């Protein structure tokens, strides 16, 4: 949902784990909508 | 095709029609980065007009 925004680290293991997955495969339909470069931006961003 | 004038008749090869339903038949475009049908998924033919 438009709201609940969650995402991941870009280009990292945790997405080829969403990727390859079929069945969560529409997770990652919102994957590329939201990442981020490192974590240390993923975590300052949750923390705002 | 017909393999050869001897050849068994196309019988596991079956024509399925179907209807786009929301929980039970969804429908939706190829994947434009592939060209391909996803790995769940499967291909079928709409005649659009």
């Amino acid at each position: 949902s438009d709201k609940f925004i969650y995402a991941t680290v870009k280009q990292s293991s945790v997405d080829i784990y969403f990727r390859r997955q079929v069945e969560l495969s529409t997770m990652y339909r919102h994957m590329e909508k939201h990442n981020y470069e490192s974590a240390a931006e993923a975590i300052q961003a949750v923390r705002d | 095709y017909k393999s050869f004038s001897d050849c068994e008749p196309d019988d596991n090869h079956l024509s399925i029609v179907t209807l786009e339903e929301a929980p039970f038949v969804i429908v939706e475009d190829i994947d434009p980065l592939t060209e391909t049908c996803v790995r769940n998924t499967v291909p079928c033919r709409k005649f659009v007009k």
